[PDB]
């Protein structure tokens, strides 16, 4: 039922679906509880679709079919009903770790063989990852192609019709279709964490989960949700590669409607330690510090007050008290944090 | 071998079938003798002997010889099993923090179950978990603190998007501030962590407030890299997207990992992999278009220690180059089968910085849009790095590398 | 829908999107469609024996839940739950930390005894409810 889209958000709300996902992990799906072609190919939309769910359902499923066919027929209908290529894709693109441990025992137990998950990090691919992702999704022709041609992730993340055409032959226009429809389904499972500084996936993927595929191409040209508001439709057609005038529309029309206080001197070789533990906790309550030579005076010159840390310093230690400074110093010849504890509040108390 | 996994897999049989805690440090003496006996022995005698829910029924004294052994059994194969049933007992001993003794190894298999996928990563830090590590980055203990360094260094290789945006919502570059100060060992940990975490460029500003990267530089600059202290294919191609980014920390973090572990890897393997995971390009990369002086006195090391020809830096003053600059650059690069065309043309430096696409198509031999678009690639990295200073006379070079980094390119073009 | 339209961003849509895009080359069509598309926190806390007659547990929250009242039935997060829930219900056929729960805060109980119809004494259960709540 949670398959229709139509009545998904009605069959959420019931919540019943919050019972598959700790169900299935319990049992071992060992069953024995035979279907027939027809019965069989009823469950691959189920392993075919999002939620989460409905592919841990068709795993089990699936498994258990596995089993019993490989026992009593010794052969496999799969191939044909487009199982094995589905439990590949969810092998490669898991997230979850019992649907995919499911997959594994599913793909196992027919003779094909386990790929391995693909790195999530796609625009720091070298080129062996492209050709392990090749291979994965179907294009073991094009390796060699894809090799002479020494495509990065990055060149990947932005090849275009012309460069598909003209230099990796790929020469129908159903395959790069299909090749395009495989792309678009590794752009909205990639990272881009090295290279966005401003989450502007986020913002695409609010909008529409279709749309989290086009951040490679925004960041690319360097644009961000501040600059965002300022494009226009050439440039979102021609610079970053939003085709579909559709979706150029609904990213325009949404974008549119968008000196230190402590100086800590102490014995660098005996009770160090200590000095940055206040060092971090003085900064988690906001007072600047400054630990780590005439920088040093200057800087206590400037400096608001003092504290003196004991466990070249007799003309630190006389620096402070010349000029007109408050002193703070904290001794040390209960828990030690629970000392800074204290001494943060008397701190606080009094600056 | 075979007579010495049977003996260990008798001797576990019998001090699992023998109330009390007693044979528990019998099974910590015997895999003492199997981990510091090569060592595979050891890891078939794990994967032989971890019958993890037993050692997980004793934790919730005994707690402390149950979590003591369960630590050294910890190899894949037992962390994948023990990541589907082992989350309900271990988060919940972390939410429990004094004694000294056993919170060593509850941070030890916390630091092992943060190395096992994205799932265990964020399922330890929303639910508990990554508390006891900042927490106890406030004792002062030699052996603890080697945990938790290693424990924040797996959460952020490891782990995703999400994960280091909670890492420094919860202010992990402060805390780990303290650790990186005297070990010698610690203070490695504890840099790798803060350059994994810097790498990302969402956070990078709010891990340069917590002011924790000026200690990489001065601290690589000290030491030699002959340290011994294997990491496994895909550890190694964790390393390489770090010496391909900016900050020159975390490249010179990357370039003392792979010096050691190109030392490693020539010593005891007598191969390299690091062609495969594309380290050579990237460290040839780092010598040419150095500016500081260890990271490429390090990538040099790195370089030699492999044998491979270490390229020398290039002339930053580009609009001056004769056409055997252009020669030594392009063999540098990358684009050797271009050489007799570039030199048949006679491209001068201004020709370089001035030509087209119709001109890399038709007189240069340039035959696919692909190998243009790694050549113009290569060629817009080394644009924001020429000198411009003999044909300028305005400044306009910083005018543009103000509004963007990336703009610097275009200041020979206007 | 390919493109991602639906019923309430069709509203938007322009002739030539819906030539390029969706794929509609007769212009009849086109304008027949333009024309067309500009014309258009919890409230009861079950708690019970989970080996002791759950089922019971279960139908009183569909019960409640077709009539308007939301439940929690499934750690703190139950004590979290149980304060900000309206009221309670004891259905009976660890524990002495969830009885005592109710009883600290001002919070309404209306317990369930199981030691005729189970659903007619249900259904008068829920008109009690509702009589009440």
């Amino acid at each position: 039922l949670a398959t229709n889209k139509e009545v998904e958000r009605e069959v959420e709300r019931s919540g019943t679906l919050a019972l598959v996902e700790p169900l299935v992990a319990s049992l071992d799906p060992g069953r024995f509880a035979g279907r027939g072609p027809d019965d069989l190919q009823r469950l691959v939309p189920l392993l075919d679709s999002n939620r989460l769910e409905a592919q841990c359902i068709g795993a089990f499923y699936l498994c258990a079919e596995a089993a019993i066919k490989s026992l009593q027929g010794k052969t496999k209908v799969f191939s044909d009903i487009g199982a094995i290529q589905s439990l590949k894709r969810l092998v490669s693109y898991s997230t979850n770790g019992t649907k995919s441990a499911l997959a594994k025992r599913a793909l196992r137990l027919l003779g094909e063989e386990v790929p391995r998950p693909i790195l999530p990090s796609v625009p720091s691919w070298k080129e062996a990852e492209v050709q392990t992702w090749l291979q994965q999704i179907g294009f073991s022709k094009y390796c060699e192609s894809f090799r002479e041609q020494q495509v990065d992730g990055d060149l990947l993340l932005r090849l275009t019709e012309e460069e598909l055409q003209t230099d990796l032959g790929m020469k129908s226009g159903i395959t790069r279709k299909r090749f395009f429809r495989e792309l678009t389904e590794l752009k909205t499972f990639a990272n881009y964490s090295t290279c966005d500084r401003s989450n502007l996936a986020d913002w695409l993927g609010s909008l529409d989960p279709r749309f989290r595929q086009y951040t490679y191409g925004l960041v690319s040209c360097g644009l961000d949700r501040s600059l965002l508001h300022r494009v226009s439709e050439q440039q979102l057609l021609e610079d970053c590669g939003i085709h579909l005038g559709v979706h150029r529309a609904r990213i325009l029309t949404a974008a549119r409607e968008m000196t230190p206080d402590v100086f800590i001197s102490y014995r660098r070789n005996s009770g160090s330690q200590l000095a940055s533990l206040l060092k971090v906790h003085l900064q988690l309550h906001g007072f600047s510090v400054f630990i780590d030579e005439d920088k040093l005076i200057q800087s206590v010159m400037g400096a608001r007050n003092f504290v003196l840390v004991l466990s070249w310093v007799h003309k630190e230690i006389v620096t402070a008290l010349s000029c007109g400074k408050n002193i703070v110093p904290i001794i040390d010849g209960e828990y030690q944090e629970a000392t800074i504890e204290k001494i943060i509040r008397f701190l606080q108390g009094r600056s | 071998r075979e007579v010495s996994p049977g003996a260990g897999t008798e001797v576990q049989d019998a001090l699992e079938r023998a109330q009390a805690l007693s044979a528990l440090k019998q099974a910590g003496g015997a895999r003492a003798v199997g981990a510091g006996l090569l060592l595979p022995a050891v890891g078939r005698e794990v994967a032989q002997g971890l019958d993890l829910l037993l050692r997980l029924l004793q934790a919730p004294e005994t707690r402390v010889q149950a979590a003591r052994l369960l630590e050294q059994i910890l190899v894949a194969e037992n962390r994948d099993r023990v990541a589907r049933i082992g989350l309900g007992v271990i988060l919940n001993l972390a939410k429990e923090r004094e004694p000294v003794e056993l919170a060593r190894s509850v941070a030890g298999i916390l630091e092992h179950m943060f190395k096992h996928s994205e799932e265990t990563c964020q399922r330890l830090v929303a639910a508990g978990g990554l508390d006891a590590v900042l927490y106890w980055c406030r004792r002062t203990d030699p052996a603890l603190l080697r945990h938790c360094a290693l424990a924040l260094g797996n959460c952020a290789l490891h782990g995703g998007q999400a994960v280091q945006r909670r890492m420094v919502e919860k202010r992990a570059a402060e805390w780990l501030f303290p650790l990186a100060f005297s070990d010698e060992l610690l203070r490695l940990h504890a840099c790798l962590a803060v350059a994994v975490l810097a790498t990302n460029k969402e956070v990078e500003r709010e891990v340069e407030r917590s002011g924790t990267l000026a200690l990489v530089e001065p601290l690589v600059a000290s030491l030699d890299p002959g340290r011994f202290a294997g990491r496994g294919p895909d550890d190694l191609q964790r390393l390489v997207p770090l010496l391909d980014s900016n900050r020159l920390e975390a490249q010179c973090i990357g370039a003392f990992y792979l010096c050691a572990e190109a030392a490693i890897k020539s010593l005891q393997g007598k191969t390299k992999v690091f062609s495969d995971i594309g380290a050579i390009q990237s460290l040839k990369r780092l010598v040419s278009y150095s500016t500081n002086g260890t990271k490429s006195a390090l990538a040099k090391r790195a370089l030699r220690l492999l044998g491979e020809e270490v390229p020398r830096p290039i002339l930053p003053s580009v609009p001056s180059w004769k056409e055997a600059e252009v020669q030594t650059w392009l063999q540098q690069i990358g684009f050797s089968k271009y050489c007799e065309s570039f030199r048949e043309q006679q491209v001068d430096g201004d020709l370089l910085l001035r030509l087209t696409e119709e001109e890399l198509q038709t007189d240069l031999g340039m035959k696919s849009g692909i190998t243009r678009k790694r050549f113009f690639r290569e060629l817009t990295e080394l644009k924001t790095f020429a000198n411009y200073s003999t044909c300028d006379r305005s400044n306009l070079a910083d005018w543009l590398g103000s509004l963007d980094p990336r703009f610097r390119q275009y200041t020979y073009g206007l």
